[PDB]
C-alpha cells in the first residue's frame, strides 16, 4: 500500500 | 503563535485527514494524489496537494509538530511569503522524484517538513545574520528522523524519493538564500 513521505 | 501560512496548512492537514476517515483514504486520493492518469495531467492542485494526505496518526502528528516549529520559525523571521515558496518548490519536487522512482501513490508533508529542516539548518549555519538556526537537539532529533526513514524504522512504507528530494530542496534553497 501507500507510501508515507 | 503560529502565522497565517503555518496555522491554514495544519487546518488544510486536517480537513483532509478528517474527509481520509470519513470518505476512507482511497476515494480522497482519487482527488488530491499525484496525477495517476494522463486524463488528469492539467489538474494543477495534484502536484502539491499529495502533500496535505496522512495515513496515520504518528505520520500526521509528527509532520505537523516539525511543520508547527520550523514553518512557525520560518514565518516569524523571514515572512509568510518565504514559507509558501518553500513550501511549493519542495511539494513540487518531493512529488516529482517520488513518483518517478515508485509511481503516484503517496502522500504526507514530509518532503516539506525536510526540506524545512535542511533549510533551517543550512542557513543557521552559513548565514548567521538571518536571525535562524536549527539548535543542537533540533538537529539530533532531525538527524534520527532522517536516519529512520532512509532504513525504515517505522513501520510503513516510506516515500524515500519524496523525502530526500525534500532535504535536497531545502538545503538548495538555504544555500541561495544564504548568498
Ligand atoms: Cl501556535
Amino acid at each position: 500500500r501507500v507510501r508515507h513521505a | 503563535r503560529a502565522g497565517p501560512v503555518t496555522w491554514v496548512m495544519m487546518i488544510a492537514c486536517v480537513v483532509v485527514f478528517i474527509a481520509m476517515q470519513i470518505l476512507g483514504d482511497q476515494e480522497v486520493m482519487l482527488w488530491l494524489a499525484w496525477p495517476f492518469d494522463p486524463t488528469l495531467k492539467f489538474e494543477f492542485w495534484r502536484y502539491f496537494t499529495h502533500a496535505l494526505m496522512h495515513f496515520s496518526l504518528m505520520h500526521i502528528l509528527f509532520n505537523l509538530l516539525w511543520w508547527w516549529y520550523l514553518g512557525g520559525a520560518v514565518e516569524k523571521r523571514l515572512g509568510s511569503g518565504k514559507l509558501i515558496v518553500i513550501t511549493l518548490i519542495s511539494a513540487l519536487l518531493s512529488g516529482y522524484v517520488q513518483q518517478k522512482f515508485s509511481g503516484p501513490w503517496f502522500g504526507g508533508l514530509s518532503g516539506v517538513v525536510y526540506a524545512l529542516m535542511g533549510y533551517v539548518w543550512l542557513r543557521g549555519e552559513r548565514d548567521p545574520q538571518s536571525g535562524i538556526y536549527l539548535q543542537r537537539g533540533l538537529i539530533i532529533f532531525a538527524l534520527i528522523w532522517i536516519v529512520a526513514g532512509w532504513f525504515d524504522l517505522f513501520g510503513m512504507s516510506m516515500a524515500n524519493g519524496a523525502h530526500i528530494a525534500g532535504l535536497a530542496v531545502g538545503l538548495a534553497m538555504a544555500f541561495v538564500d544564504s548568498l
